[PDB]
């Protein structure tokens, strides 16, 4: 069933979009390009604190009628970081600032075989939340996170 | 909402200098920060960019190796360390904010002047441009104020302490071969306001802590 | 580096006129082009981005167009505040590059400059100068040729000129020719002339004096 959503921009501006629950995130970001002029691969859509990811759909994030999305600049550029288990060995990961902490765990599970529900990442004495990105924590390049455990 | 710059000033060739770019009303979260300079009479040139939240950096070739762009995320302030400075590094440096799409500068700071010269700071010598039959044309006379041999830019010139602004023409500074600047501030007054009206030229040169009130008499 | 070439480098127009600046990229950059407005002594401001998307706070009279290598900035109805320098830019790839700029100045009929001459200063002479000043006031356009002659001996490379920004009131310019000699030299000559050639002057005008 058709649906209206609202996208607030950093420039004190709220855009109305005509969408469907089946619409993919990339399909929505394209609509935002036509209206706001921002390249899809540079848009970071936020909802309830969760980053809407490409390949998914609005329904996957339970986006209901008249929901409000926030648009910010998706920070781009490949770089490497390090993850040292508290034991501990160190592995090197190729990431972008816009990669979520949940994404980082999936990459750790890919080479260390560690299930995400067992992974707890630390940096600067803080616990990194799955929903947020590396950017949100100012994780510099060459930084070393601490996996627990 | 703005960017406030500082750190610019006077430095000798091969010397070092650091610029600062403090944010106000916004954070460096989800943004790139860039430095763009403008040479005198020239256009705009991109100096360097940074992703404050990741420390990733990018430099223009003409500067890649001498300058270093950094950021203090904690305080939403970006810096520009400039080493091995040169005469052609003389320009007005802007810091710009990108938060819409890469490389687009949606917010530019006030600006800070960087001058690279061996000519040391010097106060200007104010010489009057007396109004006479040689500076007249009907019912309108003309007088000036000569601000000569000062370094480095720049100087402020007013007339009658801001009171007189009509018909005032302060000219853009020109760099003398000595390495020092010089210019004139002129004004066209009624031919009959002379002898009945005082005309003072307020010259102010902060870099040398010089403030002068010059009275131009016929 | 991708080269961005603007055209023309300068254009004159009157209030209410429709203006169109062109930007050319050395290669394809799709719609990754932005436009900035700048004014004397001030920082640039974003006007258009992604070729045709207006930035917040920008009057709807500004419009953008084009994709590939050919882009255009259009101002529907020129306003007194729209008179400034305009830069285009490509955000397609690194490094980002700007155009040389296109200055939009105010149009008006030709105006003859008022020429004035200021002999050196007595108090100045007491130091080593030597500096005579020549003033061309309120003229248009800004093209003017000033010549110096110390006892009918043409001077060159010893005088520096300076032109003001178009006066917001009458849209005129002002050029100053400053000739700075040495005290010793200034004493060896008595006739100091200033010849000015301009569109407004049907015949070069000279303003001289005697030491």
């Amino acid at each position: 069933s058709h649906m209206q959503i609202f996208v607030k921009t950093l420039t004190g501006k709220t855009i109305t979009l005509e969408v469907e629950p089946s619409d993919t995130i990339e399909n929505v970001k394209a609509k935002i390009q036509d209206k706001e002029g921002i390249p899809p691969d540079q848009q970071r859509l936020i909802f309830a604190g969760k980053q809407l990811e490409d390949g998914r759909t609005l329904s996957d994030y339970n986006i209901q009628k008249e929901s409000t999305l926030h648009l910010v600049l998706r920070l781009r550029g490949g770089m490497q970081i390090f993850v040292k288990t508290l034991t501990g060995k160190t592995i090197t990961l190729e990431v972008e600032p816009s990669d979520t902490i949940e994404n980082v765990k999936a990459k750790i599970q890919d080479k260390e075989g560690i299930p995400p529900d067992q992974q707890r990442l630390i940096f600067a004495g803080k616990q990194l939340e799955d929903g947020r990105t590396l950017s949100d924590y100012n994780i510099q390049k060459e930084s070393t996170l601490h996996l627990v455990l | 909402v703005q960017l406030v710059e500082s750190g610019g000033g006077l430095v000798q060739p091969g010397g070092s200098l650091r610029l600062s770019c403090a944010a106000s009303g916004f954070t460096f979260s989800n943004t790139y920060i860039s430095w763009v300079r403008q040479a005198p009479g020239k256009g705009l040139e991109w100096v360097a960019s940074i992703t404050p939240s990741s420390g990733q950096t990018d430099y223009a070739d003409s500067v890649k190796g001498r300058f270093t762009i950094s950021a203090d995320t904690s305080k939403n302030t970006a810096y520009l360390q400039m080493n091995s400075l040169r005469a052609e590094d003389t320009a007005v440096y802007y810091c710009a904010r990108t938060w819409l799409l890469r490389w687009v500068m949606d917010l530019w700071g006030q600006g800070t002047l960087v001058t690279v010269s061996s000519a040391s700071t010097k106060g200007p010598s104010v010489f009057p441009l007396a109004p006479s039959s040689k500076s007249t044309s009907g019912g309108t006379a003309a007088l000036g104020c000569l601000v000569k041999d000062y370094f480095p830019e720049p100087v402020t010139v007013s007339w009658n302490s801001g009171a007189l602004t009509s018909g005032v023409h302060t000219f853009p500074a020109v760099l003398q071969s000595s390495g020092l600047y010089s210019l004139s501030s002129v004004v066209t007054v009624p031919s009959s306001s002379l002898g009945t009206q005082t005309y003072i030229c307020n010259v102010n040169h902060k870099p040398s802590n010089t403030k002068v009130d010059k009275k131009v008499e016929p | 580096d991708i080269q961005m070439t603007q055209s023309p480098s300068s254009l004159s127009a009157s209030v209410g006129d429709r203006v169109t600046i062109t930007c050319r990229a050395s290669q394809d950059v799709s719609t990754a082009v932005a436009w900035y407005q700048q004014k004397p002594g001030k920082a640039p401001k974003l006007l258009i981005y992604s070729a045709k998307f207006l930035y917040s706070g920008v009057p709807s009279r500004f419009s953008g167009s084009g994709s590939g290598t050919d882009f255009t900035l259009t101002i529907s109805s020129l306003q007194p505040e729209d008179f400034a320098t305009y830069y285009c830019q490509q955000s397609y790839t690194t490094p980002p590059t700007f155009g040389q700029g296109t200055k939009v100045e105010i149009k008006r009929t030709v105006a003859a400059p008022s020429v004035f001459i200021f002999p050196p200063s007595d108090e100045q002479l007491k130091s080593g100068t030597a500096s005579v000043v020549c003033l061309l006031n309120n003229f248009y356009p800004r093209e003017a040729k000033v010549q110096w002659k110390v006892d009918n001996a043409l001077q060159s490379g010893n005088s520096q000129e300076s032109v003001t920004e178009q006066d917001s009131k009458d849209s005129t310019y002002s050029l100053s020719s400053t000739l700075t000699l040495s005290k010793a030299d200034y004493e060896k000559h008595k006739v100091y002339a200033c010849e000015v050639t301009h569109q407004g002057l049907s015949s070069p005008v000279t303003k001289s004096f005697n030491r």
